[PDB]
């Protein structure tokens, strides 16, 4: 049982490291968002990065 | 005689014309100045990475 229960209280820490992973309100890792998409050039075009949750 | 004296009432016209256009010339500096910064304000605000705020 204490194995148990510090195995529950590590996996809650999980969700709270996930959850605080922001970059000014933005995140590519807290699974808000499929994908950001960065400027490359002038005209606009972009620079992808897909999102890998955690 | 008349003829060449009245030639002096064409070159007041053209600097004049000349003038009008060194006006205009004078304001599209400013314009586009103005549109180079709204082609750059325009790029920022197409990033998706933004919040709310800035944009």
């Amino acid at each position: 049982n204490a194995l148990k229960s510090d195995f529950d209280s590590l996996r809650d820490q999980i969700t709270k490291a996930a959850s605080n992973a922001k970059f000014n309100g933005v995140s590519i890792a807290n699974g808000s968002t499929a994908k950001l998409t960065f400027l490359a050039n002038s005209d606009g075009s972009g620079f992808t990065v897909t999102a890998k949750t955690l | 005689s008349a003829t060449a004296n009245s030639m002096n009432a064409v070159k007041d016209s053209l600097q004049r014309g000349q003038s009008t256009i060194d006006v205009a010339l004078a304001a599209g500096d400013t314009i586009t100045d103005l549109l180079g910064k709204m082609k750059e304000k325009a790029l920022a605000a197409s990033d998706t990475s933004l919040n709310t705020a800035s944009f």
